[PDB]
Formats: C-alpha cells, structure tokens, sequence
C-alpha cells in the first residue's frame, strides 16, 4: 500500500513522521525544552545532527513563550512544530493556544494566520505519572473553534495522522499517548503517508453496540469486544475517534443507528470529558434508535493519583461491567 | 577563580546585596527641547524637508481622527474607540526609521504606525464600523488594526501576547535571510504579564533580529507606575536578558527615530534584540469606557507634546507657518469627514461571515450551523436587524 | 426574611457582598488590576477608603501573578477575593487555576489547601464586547476537579452566592453577568446571608419541557416559558443552574422525570459546553421519562464576534423554535 | 529636568545603549576555600561546634538516603526519585539561618530543608512508597514531600508555580504581623518561567518579606544556560524588578547561611525582597529517568564538592576525624536502611483515599464514583492488587 515499511514503536514513527516533514519543508524547524539532544522521550534523536541546530532547538524552559514562539513562526508562514514536554504542561499556554492560535484567522478576516503550527505533546497515563505525567487535556481544549486536537492509537496511526496535522492549514494539537512510546512495534512505511483528520475508523465491525474510545483505550475496548463475544455472544462494533475536534459525528451516528447502543470511554475525568460531547450528540442524532442509554466509562472525577492508579482507570473490567448492565438494560 | 557553568564572574570574600540604581536611572536620550532647538548637533539626523513634514502630517491626521472617532463613540455611532494623545510621536518616529517591509506588532495605541504607512482613512474607519468594507470582516471590536499589504499585524485585546509571536517572526525572518526587522510594541503595563518574560529571554537566547518597543506613559488604566513595578522602569530590565537597551524622550520624535533606526541597524547586521523605552505621558482617557479624572494632564498638553515640538522644530527651519498650519487643519478636517460620512454609509458585511475563516476549510458540523441561522432568518427574520447587513 | 433591604444593581450587590466579607472577617482582602479607585466596573467603589490600602490594593498587570499570589495568601488561611478583570482573561492563569488551586488540597493529603481563595470575574456578553470581552469560559473549567463555578442571574443572587463562595472552603470562581451590572435594580439586604452552592433554583413550576440556564441566560428562557405559554399553550418548568460544579443533578432530574422534556441553553459555544455534561447525564438518569431527544440551544462553534452579535446569540427565538420542534417531535 | 511618571532620570543629548556586563558578572560571595579555609576571618560567622557538625550531619546523612532510594527507584522498588548530590549544602545552609517557623516554598530538590528541620527518615520514605504512613495519602509521585509542622509546603511538579503563591503567603504574613520570612527555591530552568516574572514583581510593588532562593547548577535536564538566558544568570534580573540580590559559592555551607541570615534579617524588617542566585552544580542526574552522560562531572565531585569542603574546615577545628567519620557513615547508613526496610513493609492507603479532599467535604457525585468503585471490587477484586493495600 505505502512502500517500504519498518517496524517501529510509537516514538520511532514520531521521529519518522518529522524526520520527512523537515526533509520535505525547509521551512519546518522543531523546539520545545531538551529537544536538541534527541528529547526526554526520544522523540527528536539524530533530527539535530541531519538537519541543523537552527531547525531543531531547545528553548527556555516556558511553555507560554513555546507556543507564542510557534505562532510567531507560523505567522511568517513557516512550518512550526513545537514540543511540550509533558500535556500536564501545557495549562501555561492555554491563552496563546485558545485566545490566540485558535483565533488568529477569524479575527484577522483571514489577513493572518498561524496555520502552519503543530504543538506535539506526550499524553495518558503511564502506571506511575501521578497528578502531573498523567493527564489527558483533550476536552479542555474541545471547546475552543480555531484548534484541532488528535490522538493516534499506534505507530502506524500517529505516524500518518502527525504528518496531517503537520500538513493541515490549522494550528493543531497532537497528543501522543506516552505509554505507547516503546510498547510493541508494528510496520510502519519509511515515506511519508497521511491519515485524515475528523475521520474515525472502524476497526471491528459489530452488530450489538458501538464502542468509541481513543489513545490507548482504543486497546481497552478492542479487549472488551473480546471479552463480550466470549461471555456474553455479544457483538461490538469498535471505532477509534482519533480526532477530537473537528470530530467524525457521521461515522458515530451511523454505528449506533445500526446497533442501537453506545459506550464511549476515556481516561479523562468523567465531568465535561470529551464523551460528554459525543452522547449529547449522538442522543440528539439517533434517540429513536437508542435501545439503552448511552454509557460513559471515564476516570474518576479527582486529580489522577499515584499510588492509586489501578483503582483509577476506566480499564477493560470497568468497561466489562458497563458494557454488560447496558447490554441487560 | 569561579567553574560555575551558570554564570561568568570573580569571586568576592565580602557580604554586599547588589542595590538597584532607580532614583538615578537610566537617562532620558532627547536631540530637541521642548522649544524645538537641537542640543546636541553632532545627533541631528538631518532628515529631508519632505521627511520631516510627513512626521508631522501623519501625527496631525492621527490626531485629527481622533477627535473625530471619540466623538463618535459618544454618540454611539461606534461602540468603543481609544486615542493615541501623546503616541504620535513614538508612533511616527519610529515607523519612519523602519524599512517599509519590517513586520510590526502592536496593540491598542499604534494607529500612527499605519497611518504612517499610508494605511487609508477609508480602512481606519471600515474596521471601527464593522462595515463591508472591512477586510477584517467586522469580527474585532474597533481600533483592532491589521493590514498584511502593509505588514502591520492584526492587533488582538489580550495584553503582550504579541511579544513571543513577535519573537517567532523575527527567528523565521533570520533564517528567511530576510534582512527584515520585527518590531514589537507595547505599554509599560502589558509588560508585566509573563508573556513579556517569556518573549525578551527567548529573543536573546534564540538571536533575534526584533526590536521591543515599551510605550511607558506612567499609567495602565488607573494603575501608577508605582503599583505596577520597583525597578527602573522596563529599560533597565533589558540588560538582565542579555539585551540592549535605551530610554527615550516619547515626546521627541528625532529621538525616537535616531534610537529606534539605529536599534534597526544592529538588529538585522548581529541577530539580537534591542529593547528601547519611549517616555510619554497618556494625554486622554485609557479608552471611551474611561473617566481618567477618577484617578489623576494639563502641564503634558501645554507644556510637552510631541505635536506641538515638532510644529517648533518646523517653524524654524522655516519649513511650517500659520498660514500652512491653518489649511493643513481644514484639509486634514475634510479628509477625515469624508472617510468618515462614507463609513457610516456602508452596510455591514453579510451575516454568513460569522461562521467563516473559524478554519481555513468549514467543518461540516460549522455549515450545518450556517445553515440553521439562514433557516432561522428565513422565519424570524423580523425580529433582527436585516435591513443594515448585506445580503 | 433578611432584614432591611434597598434596590441594588448586580455591581452593587457586589460591593455589598465584598463589604459585609472585609466587615466581618479581619483576614480578608481583595486585589487585582485597578481594583484600588473602585474597579472598571465599580464593584470596589470606597472599600479601600473604608478597609484600607493594605486590604484593597492593585497588583501589576499579570493575571497568572494574581492567581498565584491568591493562592498564596489563601495557604495561610487568609480569605483573598482575587478579581481577574474580564473572564477573556482569565486564561493565562489557567495553569494556577487547574494544576495548582483545584488540586492543592488533595495533592497535599489536606496538610495545606487554598479553600479561602475566590476568584471573580465579569463574565458573559454585553452587546458589542467581540471575541475578549464577551467569553463565557465555565465549560474550560467544569473539566476540572476541585474548584467549583458559580453564576447568578440577579442582584439577590450574586451577593448571597458571592458570600457563600468567599466562605467556602473550596478555591471559587465567581462569573458575574457584566450586561446586569447597571441593568434593573431589585430589593438587596444590606446585611449578609448566604444561597446555597450545587442547588439549582426552580424559579418557574411547568409540566409540560424543563428549561435549563444561567446568567443572563435565565431570563431569556423565562421570557421563551411566557412565549410558548401564550403561542403553544405549553407548561415550562424554568430553572436556574445556579453552580457550574459540583452542579445539582436531582434538582434537574426531577425535574426532566416529571415533564419527559429537556431543552438547555447557554451563550458558550455548543461543542464542550456544559450543556453537553447536563444532557449526557439527564439522558442516563432519565432515559425511559424522555419524550424527545434533549436539545442544547448555544452560542455557534466560533470566536465571539463584535459586528454580529445579534445574529450569534442563543436568543428567545432561537430558543423558543428549538422549543416548538421538541414539542412536536 | 526630565517630567515622566515611569521613571526618576536625568536627560542624556548622546545616543547610547546600555550594555550588559555578562563577562564579568555580580561577583560570587565566598567565605572558605576548597580546602575548608577562611578566606576573610570578618566574615567568619563563628557558628558553635552543634550547630557546625549539624550542618555536616544533614548533609551527609541526606546523601546517604539519596544513594539507597537511588538505588530502590532503580530495582522498580519506588516508581521515581530525584537526588540532592551537589545541593547539599545550598539546602542545609539556608535552612539553618531561617527561623524554624519561616514558611519555605520549593521543589524537587530542597530535601536537606526537610532534613534540616529534622523531618523523620520514615516520612520521607512514606512519600516515597506511597504506603499507609504518608500524609499525602500517596497520591502524589515521590519526592513531592510536604510537613505542616515543619511549614514545608507541599511541592508539585508544575514548575515555579510556587513562586508567586510564596508572595502571596508573605504578603498573608505581613498583614499578620508574624515577623516571619517566606523563603521560595526554584531552579535556573524554572526561573525561565512566566511566573517567575510574575512573582519577582509583586514582591517588589507588594512590599512583601520573601527570599528568592535560585540553584543555579548549570543544566536544566539538557539544557546548559547558554540555552535558558543570555544575561548574567539569575542575580542579575533582581535589580530590574527592584529587589536586592546577591550571588553566592553554593558550595560554601558558610557563604550561603550568611547571605541567607542577612537577607531574613533584612526582608522582615523592611518588608522587601531579597534574591539569593546560589551557584552550583548537579552532580547527579536530573531525575532517574535521566541519562545525563547523553549530554555532558568527576571535576566537581571531587575538587568543589559542600560536603567536602564542610568536612575539610571540620578537620581544622578539631571537631572531626577519620573515627568519627567512619562511625557517623555507620550509624547513618543503619538509619536509612532501618527507615527503608519499615516503609517497604507497610501496607499502601485504602483505595477510598483516592476520592477523598478532592474539595474539603466530598460531593454526592464523588461519593457515588466512590460507591461505584466499591461495588466493582466486590465483584473483581480477584483482578486488583488489594493484598498489598488498607481495608
Ligand atoms: C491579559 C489582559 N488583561 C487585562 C486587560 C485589560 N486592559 C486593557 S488595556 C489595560 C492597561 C494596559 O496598560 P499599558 O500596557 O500600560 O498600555 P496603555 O493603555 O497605557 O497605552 C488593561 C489592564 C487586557 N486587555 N488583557
Ligand atoms: C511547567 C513545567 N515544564 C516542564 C517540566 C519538566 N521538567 C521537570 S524538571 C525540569 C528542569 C528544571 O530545571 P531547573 O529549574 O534548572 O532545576 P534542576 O533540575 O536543575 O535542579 C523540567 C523541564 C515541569 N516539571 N514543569
Ligand atoms: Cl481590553
Ligand atoms: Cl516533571
Ligand atoms: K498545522
Ligand atoms: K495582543
Ligand atoms: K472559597
Ligand atoms: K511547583
Ligand atoms: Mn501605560
Ligand atoms: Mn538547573
């Protein structure tokens, strides 16, 4: 389909991604804290060496001037892919992101924009994280028109979705599920290829209920699909989102016409989380179809905890038990 | 002698804190007194005749629209407005020591920049009207300026946000090999937010080619310079980031335009950032929402104005009499009014512009709202103010 | 039922809120940008003439300084009312705001916390404020555990919720309508008393649809319940929210079981707004009561724009058509 | 005679920017040599023998848990940890000339406060391991230690948020009439950080009794300061902001308690600021998930080392020795590993703890998150880890 592959994790195809984004676009520079010797997760290793110190660079360790910086680039209409360390770090720049990136276009008639900015940052839970290597950002930043948020499942996924976002003429946000980063490999194509954005996929077709999660959980879910058919003959039909904003409702609203029942589940506290978004929508589009309410299996409504974070996440158990009072209803 | 990595320095084997030197800080630079004369001449930049007039053209005209557009406001014809008395000459100094191609951000009191830039009277008042017009499409409120033709970047409300950016720009220009300058403005107010810390390290540590321009006018809002820092006003800031700084006479604008062109000069030969503060005095109200009586301007008016400076200045070179004066203000006046009568005449741009350039594509999910409020119109139509908006 | 009353606007009502707390409570002080000659809205008119400088001052221009400095008198015990000048501006606080004052108390095990800290903050639009002097940010922070939001709808209501935020022992944002601060007046006391947190008020008693707002937005809706009374002949019950959160789900479940219809609506933008949260959870409480699908009546998913205000707002047609097609359905 | 508000200035008729004086920075303030010498007996402070081998003690006995929790985090035994190694004597310094009730503010790397202050070897290993001993229920990663009886405010990872909170909490102190000091620690990294900005200005305009405390080691992770400014370090930023500063040998014990004793002398009685920039370097690596050698050691470990030099003027005094040193590394590690040991043993908290002090009281829709929690345990509880947890 897409030429040569190799067998990648998550960070190597990350590297990958951006390795043909600067091969490709001379404009492109890449920044963020401690990116020039590779990053804390490995994600920019050799990228300096390859292409220059003055393409790919440390900052001062500020996220505000990060993504101020990086609009500033992008103003100019140079590609800026800009690193924040952890998503927990991000709240410094949540007004450059929602006052500014989100707005520039619209409030410019079009003038000016900063298109060509991509913020990358490691997302999710990691066993061990706590309150602040944790957290998953998304639905804070899925109430600000202007912004696209993205979330891969794989190598494969981030891969081809980080080169859209790249590519795409709006600042996006592109949160890469950490716990991924050096967990199975898959094949993964050498040549740039893109996946497209507000398009989700379904990975396994069923016929009894529709499952929607993202990141990591895609795995949760595809797990509970098992565990349904075995336990219970029960048929799930398993959809990755992968984009936040602007999301794929159509392909939601299909699935659940078809099967008549929806769980959505993320690790994100449940209050205002983005599955929130996705009930109230899909309640709105489908209620003649619904043959149960729609199920929300999310994080727990605290700060995320260290030593309790077995007891914390929605895993397979929690969506087990969801997906089977609702299949009973 | 010291190893440490983190800084270059001699030991010293006496206890002594380092005092700030704010009662005696950074000195004043001034080329004019406030009877026009040159001090100093060996710091004359000569500017030409037609130079000069056209400082003082573009700082009457502002001046001018100003009046005309605070009057406005008070009426209603628009809903807010905010002046620029005692900017004009920081405005048009250093707009005219720029390179017409050099990116500018800004915020609130910048008008003279555009204006010296030629930005057209009929665009000044498009973007207050929200008319069609506008290339902003009526989406800001009014003063929010921006011209890509004349590299003057859409201002937005948020305080100092433009700082970082400005420093983004200026990085992408270095490696463009541009030989293109960033300027960046902003009051001494606005660079308290973090947002300032963040855009003055990151230039010098990344080699900008950007100058920052601080418009200190001793007062943010209500707010004295006294509530809003200790420290030698924002000058004596710059050279704890490493930048080169100076402080200016604001109400002289051959001071601002010899700092501010050769700020220019090294900023573009060496990558590195320049830091002047421009001291003014803020003449009018913080905006059309402010009574400044509340909490303080005369002495500024009649005693030290940029305008009035520069009208000496011109006088003795013989460049500027009573007569020109007169129907220069009558011209200007007309010029104005025009603009102005043409502005209000225009209809606001079509509804339909609410929902575009929110991306550059529009999202399925955002037409489908589009459509709804045409929908909507279609049957309530009544009950809204139609009859003003293009269709 | 409080004493002697006089007419109050919604600023004074805050004046008087903020007098009875430094009159009663020695520790208390409030600060913020130009808070010292009365405020821009004149919600601190002669409280430092009465209180003194050192109890009502002004700080430099810095919104993620006056956060964090609140939070810092408030780790003492000292009660800080901290003003953010417009909610547009309350985003570069947004990392003080999240991950610090949400989670200090729990992150510390309650050895410290910053309970004695509110926030307030005009909020809402006000006719020509475009995109940053007419935000309604609450859905950005009902994402967040450990804060709670809190909007009133009149005089009566700011100061009595306003009391109850400054003695709440949790950090408060307090969003006060600005469109209501020189709007009618209505009868105050002018000693203190308290309203409730997480308690929705049913302002309006119907049978036929449950209307859901607050704000300003509440008066729209009343105003939609006397429009579909005369033109439809339709029952509404109408209910203030009143607390963001933690927000009253059986004040609105009640409700929603008794009528089986459900429209809410706020000025924020439909995608993530808290009428998503309302909606996804009214629906799993109340799925079999459920007549039609809930509908959420919003602001459109854009920047808040200046020259077309009258056409973005979630207004008593808009509401009121939304209305006549549930009624329907 | 210059009028403007913003500044107290004279005139200058010459145009010229102000340069930084970076090659020879704010000098660094010394008091003993590497070999443990006086260099300038005036400035000796003459500390008596207890308080001196305390000193010496924390340092060492710290160091000592440093190694073995090092080692732990490495055999997975604790998820994460960070050492002290080079920042023992910035930390044992300092803390010994505050007041015992001095309220401190800091992060990851001011253990030796908490040890000065005499915190137990078991509570650190309680935050640690997260177990049933932790007062901070073990929701948070280790080394966020926080004691209330010791007024060590609990330290998060977003990094220098604590520093405008620490003026705040001053400020809070002031009106109190405490005559007490807020002491606030940050890295040179987190110095970079809009907050900072934030904090080292309303000190100043808020005239609040704080001492600023940077560590500047020359590396945050892998970025070396040639990357995180362009100005001569952190000491050289207080004086814009108005705030008196100081640099000082981090590695020098006595250096850093007289800056420390003078700047709390002086911030209670004024009501005003002081900057401490304490220069040093990380010996170690940043945390243990660091590989410093990706990016740069033995110099600093064994020519400029606190502990070291700290033993050296022992040995001078009389009131150490090869005996006493061997003992005390004994008795020391014995400490450690009797703490280490107990708190590997004790069962983690109840799994409800992770619900409570969300908000002080708990709401009814995290009560039933928590109810919903119980019910899934009864169920398939085979599939958690609750042998190693509290019921
Ligand atoms: C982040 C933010 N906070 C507050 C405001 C409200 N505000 C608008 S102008 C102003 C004062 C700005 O003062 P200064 O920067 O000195 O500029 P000047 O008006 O004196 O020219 C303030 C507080 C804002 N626009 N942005
Ligand atoms: C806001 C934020 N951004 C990034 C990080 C990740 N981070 C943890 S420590 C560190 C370096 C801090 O360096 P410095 O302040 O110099 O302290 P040091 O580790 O050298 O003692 C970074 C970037 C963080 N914790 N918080
Ligand atoms: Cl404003
Ligand atoms: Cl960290
Ligand atoms: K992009
Ligand atoms: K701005
Ligand atoms: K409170
Ligand atoms: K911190
Ligand atoms: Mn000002
Ligand atoms: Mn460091």
């Amino acid at each position: 389909e897409y030429g040569q592959t190799q067998k990648m994790n998550l960070f190597q195809s990350v590297t990958s991604a951006l390795d043909n984004s600067l091969a490709k676009d001379p404009t492109a520079v890449i920044f963020g804290e401690d990116v020039a010797f590779g990053g804390v997760f490995r994600c920019t290793v050799g990228l300096r060496d390859k292409y220059g110190k003055d393409r790919v660079f440390n900052t001062p360790l500020c996220e505000q001037g990060i993504v101020g910086f990086g609009i500033g680039i992008a103003v100019t209409g140079a590609t800026a892919i800009a690193e924040i360390q952890f998503a927990d770090y991000i709240f410094p720049a949540f007004d450059q992101i929602v006052n500014e990136a989100a707005k520039y276009r619209y409030r410019s008639g079009d003038l000016f924009n900063c298109g060509s900015l991509t913020i990358r940052s490691p997302w999710g839970c990691v066993g061990h994280g706590a309150l602040y290597h944790s957290q998953s950002p998304e639905a804070f930043f899925a109430h600000c028109p202007g912004i696209k948020v993205v979330i891969p499942r794989s190598p494969f996924q981030a891969k081809g979705l980080l080169l859209s976002c790249i590519e795409d003429k709006n600042p996006c946000i592109f949160f890469e599920p950490k716990i991924l980063y050096r967990a199975a490999a898959e094949e993964v194509p050498i040549e740039p290829y893109n996946i497209p954005l507000s398009q989700a996929e379904v990975i396994q077709e069923g016929s009894d209920v529709t499952l929607v999660a993202w990141g990591t959980q895609v795995h949760v879910i595809r797990e509970v699909a098992s565990m349904a058919k075995e336990k219970l003959g029960v048929s799930c039909e398993v959809i990755d989102l992968r984009t936040i904003i602007p999301w794929d409702v159509d392909t939601i609203c299909k699935s659940v016409i078809k099967t008549g029942r929806l769980l959505i589940s993320h690790e994100a506290p449940l209050t205002g989380g983005f599955a929130s978004e996705i009930s109230s929508t899909v309640q709105e589009e489908c209620f003649l179809n619904l043959e149960a309410p729609i199920s929300r299996v999310c994080g727990y409504d605290t700060p995320f905890p260290h030593i309790f974070e077995p007891f914390y996440i929605p895993d397979k158990w929690k969506c087990y038990d969801a997906l089977r009072k609702m299949i009973n209803y | 002698k010291p190893q440490f990595p983190g800084a270059s320095a001699e030991f010293i084997d006496k206890l002594e804190f380092i005092q700030p030197n704010v009662i005696s800080g950074i000195p004043i630079y001034r080329v004019m007194d406030r009877q026009g004369q040159i001090i100093n001449p060996s710091e004359d930049p000569h500017l030409p005749k037609e130079k000069v007039l056209k400082l003082y053209k573009s700082m009457t005209l502002l001046n001018t629209m100003d009046r005309i557009l605070y009057e406005s406001q008070r009426q209603g014809r628009i809903s807010f407005y905010m002046t620029n008395y005692g900017e004009e000459g920081t405005h048009v100094g250093s707009a005219a020591a720029l390179d017409n191609t050099d990116l500018v951000f800004g915020q609130y009191r910048e008008a003279g920049v555009l204006m010296y830039r030629d930005y057209p009277l009929e665009l000044f008042m498009a973007q207050c009207y929200g008319n069609i017009s506008d290339l902003g499409k009526g989406r800001q409120m009014p003063v929010h300026y921006g011209c890509k033709e004349r590299h003057f970047v859409t201002i937005s409300s948020p305080l100092a946000t433009q700082i970082p950016q400005a420093v983004g720009a200026a990085y992408a220009a270095k490696r463009a090999n541009a030989n293109r300058v960033v300027i960046c403005y902003f009051g001494e107010g606005a660079a308290s937010e973090g947002d300032a810390h963040a855009g003055f390290n990151f230039a010098a540590t990344l080699e900008c080619p950007i100058i920052f321009f601080c418009r200190n006018n001793g007062y943010a809002i209500s707010t004295p310079t006294s509530e809003q820092y200790r420290g030698d006003g924002i000058a004596a800031r710059g050279p704890g980031y490493g930048i080169m700084s100076i402080r200016v006479d604001g109400n002289d604008v051959f001071a601002v335009y010899n700092a501010t062109k050769e700020a220019r000069r090294r900023a573009v030969a060496e990558n590195q950032p320049f830091l002047i503060e421009a001291m003014t005095y803020r003449i009018g109200h913080h905006d059309t929402s402010d009574d400044s009586s509340a909490y303080r301007v005369n002495y500024w008016d009649k005693q030290d104005h940029p305008i009035s400076r520069l009208r000496h200045y011109l006088l003795s070179q013989g460049w500027w009499d009573e007569e020109q004066e007169k129907a220069w203000r009558k011209q200007s006046r007309r010029k104005v009014m025009e603009a102005f009568e043409q502005a209000e005449r225009k209809p606001k741009p079509n509804p339909n512009l609410l929902f575009s350039d929110v991306y550059q594509e529009m999202p399925a999910q955002l037409r489908k709202q589009q459509e709804s409020l045409a929908r909507h119109l279609q049957t309530y139509g009544e009950h809204y103010p139609l009859d003003h908006f293009d269709k």
